[PDB]
């Protein structure tokens, strides 16, 4: 079937951001009421997905879906995360060949844009 | 209220290994569902 993911946190948020900042495409700017989907294909040489993310001043909705290759599976349901006080991270086991959809939901914010610091991984 | 980005999964750097030790030392599980 489909394996449950693990999700955790850690306090080194200023450290994390400084490493990520150095990369151009590892920092997204989600606008007012915006929803930025990040399509992360399964690596043919991989069996697990990992993710790290954070923001600077405000929270943001975050969840993860899985697209089979339009059949979807809700890996992590989209709820708001306090990724501005601690670094949010998690892992999940590939169920097959597909594309992970990392949702950064801001639809609920009428005035504030969110500066997302993120990075994705994989393990053999 | 929508935008799609494409990103390849990177590989865990060997440099950030001491970063995984502090993680496990401080990793505090959170619920996936609230």
């Amino acid at each position: 079937v489909i394996a449950a993911p693990s999700m955790w946190t850690r306090p080194q948020i200023k450290d994390f951001k400084e490493k990520i900042q150095q990369d151009a495409d590892s920092v997204i700017t989600v606008g007012r009421g915006e929803v930025v989907t990040v399509r992360v294909p399964t690596h043919e040489e991989g069996s697990y997905l990992f993710w790290e993310f954070a923001t600077d001043n405000y929270d943001i909705g975050f969840g993860v879906y899985f697209e089979w290759t339009p059949l979807l599976d809700e890996i992590v349901p989209v709820y708001r995360r306090d990724c501005h006080e601690e670094v949010y991270a998690g892992s999940h086991q590939y169920p097959g060949r597909g594309v992970y959809l990392l949702k950064f939901d801001n639809s609920y914010s009428l005035w504030r844009s969110k500066s997302v610091y993120y990075r994705v991984y994989y393990t053999r | 209220g929508n935008r799609v980005i494409d990103a390849e999964p990177r590989e865990i750097p060997l440099e950030y290994a001491d970063d995984l030790l502090e993680a496990m030392a401080h990793h505090r599980p959170v619920p996936c569902s609230l």
